[PDB]
DNA sequence: GTGACTACAAAAAAGC
RNA sequence: UAGACGAACGGCGCGUCUUUAAACCAUGCGUCGGGAGCGCGGCGGGUUCAGGAUGAACGGCAAUGCUGCUCAGCUUUUUUG
DNA sequence: TAGTCAC
């Protein structure tokens, strides 16, 4: 699927908080 | 040489080595520094704990994956406790003083 | 007896001989090492001995050496080198009286070369050693310079006494860097034979010598004529003049067949002659592995072209035709040996039977009534080789390791013989 | 479940609380059965049930009594894992010592009692006696005694006599004595004392006791009387054949000590005589010490055939200790190792995988999906179905693969790019197809290299993989500045082939609407791949804010350039490709795109460039043949003349005119000149081989020889290789390093003489051996670099600091090697930026300088601006993001939590593979002349001569930019002035290299007085000089008695009087040093500025010892005080040298060797921090006298110069940050917290002082001195005790931490690794921050 | 000053 | 052959005895099994007290049991890369 | 056998 997170970096850019919130959201 | 799940040594609960007898690829520690060079830490956690020498979690993770779950154990690894016990054993008071 | 046997069987200088290639075995036999119990360790090595001394020329090969921590210490000796009765290294030379080379040879020790001057083979001689130029280059003491014709007195024998057999095979070596020569020599060492050898197109001329001198192939001990040919043996009618009186028999040679190497490769000799044709003493009669007509042949001849193509040769990648793999000019044969043992624990002696609890009859179908496979039956991965139970009996039969899957060619069964034998034994 | 760890001694009541019972007998198992006894070592009542959820008698069967005890067997009905941890204790009849404090070199008991352990051991084994105030008047509490003295004192006093024995006596003595009076008396003594050897021990003692009183522990607890016992599982006793056991060493020692305790209990049960009391207690002492650590004192194995038994320490220290080999270095499953190849048809975010390992690795995931679809019913059914590998398994694995990235690495993980992640794509075969471009990043050739692939499990792992380890997200160099997707070898060949232009070919001169139909002509084969076609094309401009305005115009170009403009993205200028594209240029292309368009356009553009490069390079076709390497004709002729001239030079030796050495220099230089001539001839020949006519007349142009394309394109090779293969290969050096006089006149295309080849051999073996040995030292080096900078974690964004001084571009003597803009690129300013335009501020302070503010500097010609730096950050155990600078891996500023130190260490370590282990001045450019440290005197000729050896000269551009820099050797004349606009090629200074002049400062006669003739000055009228010259022999050289006044020539006026420097300093009598070669005879009128005398005077190891701070062979002494320098007295050996500051404690001298040169004179007005001697400089004094900022510049300049000499560039931020960790320690001068001089953590002292000033307003606190310490030693001095215990001297460090009541803050990295807890640096940093923010709040 | 304690894979065999 | 007992119950095994519960061993032989929770009752075990080797009471827990409700191999050495 | 530590 999606292979680049340049969009994530340019607007909500941080490589730890995004990972943890995505993990705790997809856990469900 | 490929290995997903096989036997383990009697002395230590670690897979064997080499193509023969279904060995496991050796994870050195130069690449360990390479790994903590990135911000990735969880992957280091499970590889250190369950992928190598955890036996209860290994079955638990094995039983976790089969029924559509891929969540690790949010706790302190057991090898830390027994080591702590040794420190507690000799003459020394050790504790998780700050929580 | 124990001391000598343990020295032979276990010694850090007693190395394990390499069978995969005639060139490999000859360069392993001709190896020279500065290691062993009495030398120096790899860690404590000094750079002074790592380099090439300017007196190595003519006796010590500057090319043949492995790559790695042990570099420059396991080198070999030159092709024409021979030892000295005092254990030194002594090399041939051609004496020159005034301006003519003396055809007679003369061997020279190492230190004795110090106060001497020796001409080079690349210098041309007119008709009897008369040098084409009276001012020819020469080497005296670790240096080269231009010297007068009468100044020199010794002549090098040829152009070949500077490299060894391990490196002399690589052709057109007059044009490449040392490093690539080193790598090529090492790969020549690590060659593997094929099922049918083909002659190399560009060679050196010593292939016949290296083939005949090593016993990998068959050589005619005595002259005569061929009388009977066989795919496994050779019968030679010795000539009546060549034979010595009293023993008027005829020569027999049993060619060896597919057997295990020391590096999991194959060995066999191919009879390369016919009936009704003369043979001579000291002549090749049957070709061993990776040879033809008594000439060395390691690899194969490819029609090759240099051109970039879609990145499939990105850095050193190679392309191979489905044609060549289709006609099988590269396919090899590997020999695996599996040994299964049966000890005697406290729970009774081990049994090698065929009836084992919790087994499938399909696996037993390829087996016999005692539990050992037949000869020539193909077996796949994970299958059982020989029935064995540990007496409640534990199913400790020998199984095929994964991946490897072929067909049995041979079976060997051994035991302490003075107890009993079973139907298979 | 925690965030910090504290270590301290144990309390016996607390130990009993930890325990769950008391052991009575060593009966671990009973015969005729296999069930342990209730009162034996293996007790269920104390440790738990060996049968899960069952009492021993089995009366309560795991449903009706779950968790409750059994009335018959005192064991709770629970599982077996509690038996892994549940533990008991042993109560000792008499207290025993903890032998570590006995056996430690800093014996804690001995240090606390200030008495060695010899008598202590004797009383421990009841050989000597401990007095306990045996007599109030005669002796004290801390004296040794004997039995006869015990008897003598008993008959002496009897009533007041008392002397108890052994460990109990030691405990009673130490308990009875306090620590307060001790601390006051010790602090009083250290305040007023002069001896220094005992001072260190006294400081250690007071520090230990003052830590002890704060810790709250009790020294008598140190003398333990209850010993804990470990759970039975940790002492494995598997029942062997026939009821045997493995007999673990722990069990034997426990049995021994329990038997000893039982015997002691029996002995005290009948009031036994004291003779056997001592023996029994002593034997129990050896037993308990052997159990604690056997072999340390008595080596009492007693349980084996003369082989040691692991007592307790073997499970702590030694490589058998599980710490650093069981959590550092280990196997792992769920991975595959295999050989690799190139799949040149994949996306950059993909990597191939063959079917067999794919299915083998992912079968656990297959079963989860298999049972999810329900096609298989049981695990065995799925296993046997996948055993046959039906059609369904392929499609289901394809379904599961598409979002499940995998990790990939090579064996030598040199740096950060050694590990990556990829989206798998299934392929056939048994080889790992890899994307071509990333192959450069791994530096992994396809000579047969093996890589290993690993697989994550949890969703967190997959998400962080997608976030970080996607190679798409890893484009720039973490090391210095550049994308690692720089085009590879084959691609740049085709790209260079695109941007060529012949003078005449098919399909040229016409105009084209655009690139769309342009390829149509080429695809139809009706036009050349390269011509001078004119095209009108549309481009886009980022000039508008967020909008790419379009424009178009007709332009002349080549056909291939239109093909490349087809694929170029929107917003790029056209001229970037209008030139002859090269290997270096195309890389910059990507860089420019990264600086405009972002990330996705860059990656897709690079992939498309790779595709087009392969396609057209294959379409074009260019091999290399013999006829390509054309030999220039004149080359042979050239060497002929060289040969001739060489012969001539030989005649010069043959005639005896010259010696061999100068003949050697002549011949080697002329051979080098001939090599240069032939090289330029051949490059000229190959440069313009092609001459093609166009409309009649012929005309030259750039060649299309294959080797010429591999040369000019920059794909591979260099002019050196072409010179070797084509022309003169040159003459190399013999293995000793000396150049042989015989050149090898031939090249590779022609044959070589065997002697030439043999000479060439050992040169290559040298490099091969160096490379082979290089793999060992470098990696170990990297180790020493990561240990010192193990944590270095950013914790907060900005501390508000504004320190640091003048980061400036460096001029390396000649032309500048690196300007300001790139050096300051990526940095964030601290001070506000003032343009040199009278308060016309350009950039505000505390702002990031990425490119735009850097772009604002060139036009303003600003040449010195300071920014933030890690050394100038005053945080606590951390670094500010605004104090470090921009992140290297990403264009935006660095976020929070990342471990910069590890990144810096790996970046510094990686280039080791490229590094081997082993009279006048002329201006060269046009600019203004500037002299720094102006101290000069006008000579008689009217020009200037320097009177200060520290003066330096520079060339400044007329716009203010510094262009040149040259140190002025002492006694150098001047031929120009400051501010004179002088073009290049103009000498300004003159002097002598091997002779240094000493020059008068005032005019007048020289009345030679204040020296002794013959003794001090000798009229050595040599034939060559022919005059009564003055030579001032040294004190050792001349007579001792004569050279006792420091002779000084008396320069005088017309009155013959000792004229002074007018009213200011001192007379003109200049003290002549040793060997002062003076040609003056008597009373010579010598003007000012006229000379008086003429004195006739491994990159990798460099990095290693400059990081080790090892003192060089010559420690250059320096003036650490101000005032006028002087000369000391003369001693037995190295003459003392004294200094004379104008104020303060001026009578300071120092120990100075005299055999080495001393470029110092009496009238040198030295300052605070200028060199006295010359040569290599140790870091210690540079740090200690001229501040931290100066020493940082020196080391970083040295290391970057070494790397640039190797031709490898790395950004200074990484090399600089470890330097900040280099200065992690400081000593104390004015006390108030420490004792007097505690060399300890500088950050801790600073943080203590900063609060103390605001809290204890008025207290001085502590005046400190930030001193350095070797990186190895600094690693040994880590505050994290666990990290120190990881790899060296485990037992000692844990003991010294426990006695001090240490509380490790767990702020490091190795400590998190060894415990296995989540590292609070990467993603775990926020998680730990989140846990503390939400929970425990 | 001087003596004392201490400063990467793969293959093969033994040695248990 | 069968019955009985063998640290609460039952099954089985083993040991003992022949209308005896003992013998035997001594966290009172071994293996396995009990739907749970709440409620009643208490085998067993312990505490207190007394009495002068014994007795009374007691519930923190609790056996066989009962009513109702709810719930689903390692080390060393060597060689090749 | 010398660096560091203790006598
Ligand atoms: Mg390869
Ligand atoms: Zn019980
Ligand atoms: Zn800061």
């Amino acid at each position: 699927a999606r292979v680049t997170v340049q969009d994530a970096v340019e607007k909500i850019g941080n490589r730890f908080d995004l990972v943890l919130v995505a993990a705790r959201r997809a856990r469900q | 040489h490929a290995r997903s799940t096989g036997s383990y040594s009697l002395v230590t609960q670690q897979p064997l080595g080499g193509k023969a007898q279904f060995g496991g690829q050796r994870f050195g520690e130069m690449e360990v520094w390479a790994l903590e060079a990135y911000g990735a830490a969880y992957t280091l956690q499970e590889m250190l704990t369950v992928k190598s020498d955890d036996v209860n979690g290994r079955t638990k993770m094995y039983k976790n994956i089969v029924d559509g779950n891929h969540q690790m154990e949010p706790g302190m690894p057991e090898s830390f406790n027994v080591l702590l016990k040794e420190i507690r054993s000799l003459g020394i008071n050790i504790e998780l003083e700050d929580e | 007896s124990a001391a000598v046997k343990e020295f032979f069987g276990s010694s850090q200088l007693s190395q394990f001989m390499d069978q995969n290639n005639p060139l490999s075995e000859i360069t392993h036999k001709r190896r020279i090492s500065a290691l062993g119990p009495g030398g120096l360790t790899r860690e404590r090595a000094g750079f002074e001995v790592r380099d090439v001394h300017p007196t190595h020329y003519g006796r010590v090969c500057p090319i043949e050496t492995p790559e790695g921590p042990n570099i420059g210490l396991i080198n070999s000796l030159s092709v024409y080198a021979q030892t000295n009765e005092y254990g030194f290294l002594e090399t041939p030379y051609r004496k020159v009286t005034d301006g003519v080379v003396t055809d007679e040879i003369h061997y020279l020790s190492a230190i004795e070369e110090g106060n001497y001057v020796i001409a080079q083979a690349n210098s041309n001689l007119d008709e009897e050693g008369h040098f084409v130029e009276d001012l020819v280059t020469c080497r005296s003491k670790g240096e080269s310079s231009l010297f007068s014709r009468d100044q020199v007195d010794y002549m090098d024998v040829s152009t070949q006494q500077v490299v060894s057999v391990g490196a002399s095979l690589i052709p057109f070596l007059e044009h490449d860097d040392a490093n690539r020569a080193l790598m090529g020599a090492n790969m020549q060492r690590q060659a593997v034979p094929t099922l049918r050898a083909d002659k190399p197109l560009v060679g050196t001329g010593m292939e016949r010598a290296v083939a005949v001198d090593s016993g990998v192939t068959a050589v005619a001990k005595r002259g005569g004529v061929v009388q009977y040919v066989d795919a496994s043996r050779i019968v030679i009618k010795v000539n009546e003049d060549e034979m010595y009186p009293g023993e008027a028999g005829i020569d027999i040679y049993n060619l060896t067949k597919y057997t295990r190497s020391n590096q999991n490769t194959c060995i066999n000799q191919m009879p390369c002659v016919s009936l009704g044709e003369p043979v001579e003493r000291g002549d090749v009669l049957a070709d061993g592995p990776s040879t033809d007509l008594g000439e060395l042949a390691l690899g194969q001849n490819m029609r090759v072209a240099f051109m970039p193509w879609n990145g499939y040769n990105f850095e050193d990648s190679i392309l191979v035709s489905e044609r060549v793999v289709q006609e099988d000019r590269f396919t090899t044969i590997h020999i695996q040996e599996l040994a299964c043992v049966s000890r005697d624990t406290k729970l009774g002696p081990e049994e090698i039977t065929a009836d084992i609890p919790n087994v499938g009859e399909a696996a037993l179908s390829k087996l016999d009534e005692s539990g050992i496979v037949y000869i020539g039956a193909e077996v796949t991965g994970g299958d059982i080789l020989v029935g064995k139970v540990t007496p409640d009996v534990k199913d400790s039969s020998l199984r095929v390791p994964n991946g490897v899957s072929g067909t049995v060619i041979d079976v060997q069964v051994f035991t302490r013989d003075g107890v009993e034998k079973d139907k298979r034994a | 479940e925690f965030d910090a760890i504290k270590i301290a001694l144990a309390s016996p009541d607390m130990i009993r609380s930890w325990s769950f019972g008391e052991v009575k007998k060593p009966e671990t198992i009973n015969y005729r059965t296999f069930k342990p006894e209730r009162d034996g070592l293996f007790c269920a009542r104390i440790f738990g049930p060996v049968k899960d959820y069952e009492c021993l008698c089995g009366k309560y069967k795991r449903l009706k009594h779950r968790g409750v005890i059994c009335e018959k067997c005192g064991v709770e009905v629970t599982q077996t894992k509690v038996r892994r941890e549940r533990m008991g204790h042993i109560e000792l009849a008499s207290p025993t010592a903890h032998i570590w404090f006995l056996k430690s070199l800093p014996s804690r008991i001995g240090l606390l009692l200030d008495m060695p352990l010899r008598d202590i051991e004797r009383v421990l084994y009841f050989e000597s006696y401990v007095v306990i105030e045996g007599g109030m008047t005669n002796l004290e509490r801390q004296q040794i005694l004997t039995e006869e003295q015990y008897l003598d004192a008993l008959e002496e006093f009897g009533d007041e006599f008392d002397a108890k024995m052994g460990a109990e006596a030691i405990q009673a003595l130490l308990k009875s004595m306090d620590l307060e009076q001790e601390c006051e008396q010790l602090r009083e003594e250290l305040n007023e004392t002069n001896s220094e050897t005992k001072r260190k021990k006294l400081t250690k003692r007071i520090k230990l006791l003052e830590a002890f009183v704060q810790s709250g522990n009790k020294p008598e607890w140190m003398i333990l009387t209850v010993l804990p016992v470990l759970p039975p599982d940790l002492r494995p006793l598997v029942p062997l054949d026939g009821g045997r056991f493995a007999t673990s060493d722990l069990n034997d020692l426990y049995r021994r000590v329990i038997n000893r305790n039982n015997r002691l209990k029996r002995l005290l049960d009948l009031a036994a005589p004291d003779i056997i009391v001592r023996n029994e207690k002593r034997m129990l002492q050896e037993a308990v010490d052997a159990l604690l650590d056997n072999g340390r004192r008595g080596r009492a194995i007693t349980g084996s055939n003369k082989r040691p038994l692991k007592s307790l320490a073997d499970m702590i220290k030694g490589k058998q200790g599980r710490f650093r080999q069981n959590l550092l270095g280990k196997r792992v499953d769920y991975s595959g190792r295999s050989v690799i190849t190139v799949g040149p048809y994949l996306r950059l975010h993909q990597c191939g995988l063959p079917k067999k390992m794919a299915l083998e690795l992912f079968k656990p995931f297959i079963y989860g999906k298999l049972e999810l679809r329900g096609l298989a019913t049981t695990i065995k059914a799925a296993k046997k179905m996948v055993e046959r590998e039906e059609a369904v398994v392929w499609d289901i694995l394809d379904e599961v693969i598409r979002e499940h990235p995998v990790l990939l690495n090579r064996a030598p993980t040199l740096h950060r790019l050694g590990i990556q992640a990829f989206e798998p794509v299934l392929i056939e075969g048994k080889a790992i197809q890899l994307h071509p471009l990333v192959c450069a990043a791994y530096n992994a050739d396809f000579d047969g290299d093996q890589m290993a692939v690993h697989v994550p499990l949890t969703l967190e792992a997959q998400l962080e993989a997608r976030a970080l380890m996607m190679s798409t997200n890893n484009i720039l160099s973490p090391a210095n500045g550049e994308p690692i997707i720089v085009p590879s070898q084959d691609v740049v060949l085709g790209l260079y082939y695109m941007t060529r232009d012949c003078v005449n070919a098919k399909g040229e001169g016409m105009v084209l609407t655009g690139p769309k139909e342009a390829e149509r002509l080429y695809r139809s084969g009706l036009a050349s791949l390269h011509a001078r076609v004119k095209v009108r094309i549309t481009e886009y401009e980022k000039d508008a804010n967020g909008e790419l305005v379009a424009k178009t115009s007709l332009k002349d170009t080549t056909v291939g350039r239109a093909i490349l403009w087809m694929i170029v993205p929107k917003g790029l200028p056209y001229s970037i490709v209008n030139q002859a594209l090269g290997k270096k240029a195309i890389s910059k292309m990507l860089n420019t795109c990264y600086r405009i368009l972002g990330l996705k356009p860059t990656v897709i553009f690079a992939d498309q460039i790779m595709y087009t490069g392969f396609a057209y390079a294959a379409r074009s076709g260019a091999s290399v043949g013999i006829d390509d390497m054309v030999i220039p004709e004149k080359k042979h002729e050239i060497i002929s003349e060289a040969e001739a001239e060489v012969a001539e030079i030989q005649e010069q030796f043959q005639s005896g005119l010259v010696t061999a050495g100068e003949r050697y220099n002549k011949v080697i230089d002329i051979w080098a000149a001939a090599n240069d001539r032939v090289s330029k001839a051949m490059m000229d020949n190959l440069q313009t081989e092609t001459v093609i006519n166009r409309d009649g007349q012929e005309e030259k142009q750039v060649s299309f020889n294959s080797i010429y394309m591999m040369a000019d394109s920059g794909a591979r090779g260099s002019a050196a290789q072409i010179r070797q293969l084509a022309g003169m290969r040159g003459l190399m050096a013999k293995p000793d390093g000396s150049i042989i006089e015989t050149p090898i006149t031939a090249n590779f295309r022609e044959g070589l003489n065997v002697l030439q080849y043999f000479i060439s051999t050992h040169g290559a073996r040298k490099g091969l051996a160096d490379t082979a040995l290089k793999t060992a030292n470098s990696g170990y080096l990297t180790r020493r670099l990561v240990d010192v900078a193990q944590d270095l974690v950013v914790t907060e964004d900005d501390c508000g600091t504004h320190e640091g001084i003048m980061m400036t571009p460096v001029i390396e003597g000649g032309d500048v090697k690196e300007p300001l803009r790139d050096r300051v690129l990526g940095r964030v300013t601290a001070e506000d930026v003032l343009k040199p335009g009278t308060a016309d501020i350009l950039v505000p302070r505390n702002t990031l300088l990425h490119e735009q503010w850097c772009d604002l500097l060139e036009e303003n010609s600003v040449d010195a601006v300071k920014v933030r730096s890690v050394v100038s950050c005053d945080t606590d155990f951390g670094v500010c993001a605004h104090c470090y600078g921009r992140d290297l891996a990403r264009g935006h500023i660095i976020n929070k939590g990342e471990a910069i130190g590890v990144i810096a260490a790996q970046s510094i370590g990686e280039p080791g593979t490229q590094l081997t282990m082993r009279s006048s001045i002329q201006v060269k450019n046009k600019g203004s002349i500037k002299l720094s440290n102006v101290k000069s005197v006008v000579n008689s000729s009217g020009k200037l001569v320097i009177t200060s050896r520290n003066t330096e000269l520079k060339l400044i551009d007329e716009f203010g930019r510094t262009k040149e820099s040259y140190k002025v050797p002492y006694g150098a004349v001047l031929a120009k002035g400051d501010g004179e606009q002088v073009a290049g090629g103009e000498t300004v200074a003159n002097w002598d290299p091997h002779t240094m002049p000493v020059i008068t400062e005032v005019s007048g006669f020289v009345r030679f007085t204040d020296m002794i003739d013959g003794q001090t000055i000798t009229r050595q009228t040599d034939e060559l000089t022919g005059l009564s010259s003055l030579v001032v022999l040294d004190s050792a050289e001349r007579t001792a008695g004569g050279k006792d006044l420091r002779p000084a020539l008396k320069i005088v006026d017309a009155q013959g009087n000792d004229v002074l420097i007018p009213g200011t300093d001192m007379p003109a009598q200049y003290f002549l040093p040793g060997k002062a070669i003076v040609q003056l005879e008597d009373g010579v009128q010598i003007s000012s500025g006229d000379t008086l005398a003429r004195i006739p005077q491994g990159g990798l190891p460099r990095v290693a010892d400059l990081f080790e701070a090892r003192r060089p062979k010559e420690p250059a002494i320096l003036a650490e005080i101000s005032g006028i320098v002087s000369f000391g007295k003369e001693t037995k050996g190295k003459r003392r040298l004294v200094i004379t500051p104008v104020d303060g404690s001026d009578p300071y001298e120092e120990m100075i060797p005299k055999w080495r040169q001393l470029n110092v004179f009496e009238g040198e007005r030295v300052e605070r921090g200028d060199v006295i001697s010359d040569g290599p400089e140790a870091p210690h004094d540079i740090l200690r006298l001229r501040g931290v900022h100066a020493v940082t510049r020196y080391i970083v300049n040295e290391v970057q110069d070494v790397y640039r000499l190797q031709g490898v560039k790395i950004n200074d931020k990484h090399i600089e940050v470890i330097v900040r960790q280099m200065l992690r320690k400081a000593t104390i001068v004015n006390a108030g917290s420490s004792d007097f001089l505690e060399g300890e953590q500088v950050e801790y002292s600073r943080v203590k002082i900063a609060n103390r000033e605001l809290e204890a307003n008025g207290k001085v606190g502590a005046t400190y001195s930030r001193d350095l310490l070797g990186i190895t030693k600094a690693s040994l001095a880590t505050e994290s005790f666990i990290s120190a215990a990881s790899f060296q001297e485990t037992t000692r460090v844990l003991t010294e931490a426990a006695v001090a009541g240490k509380r490790d803050e767990l702020r490091g990295l190795k400590e998190n690794v060894i415990v296995g807890r989540l590292i609070p640096a990467g993603t775990g940093y926020a998680y730990h921050q989140d846990r503390m923010r939400r929970r425990a709040a």
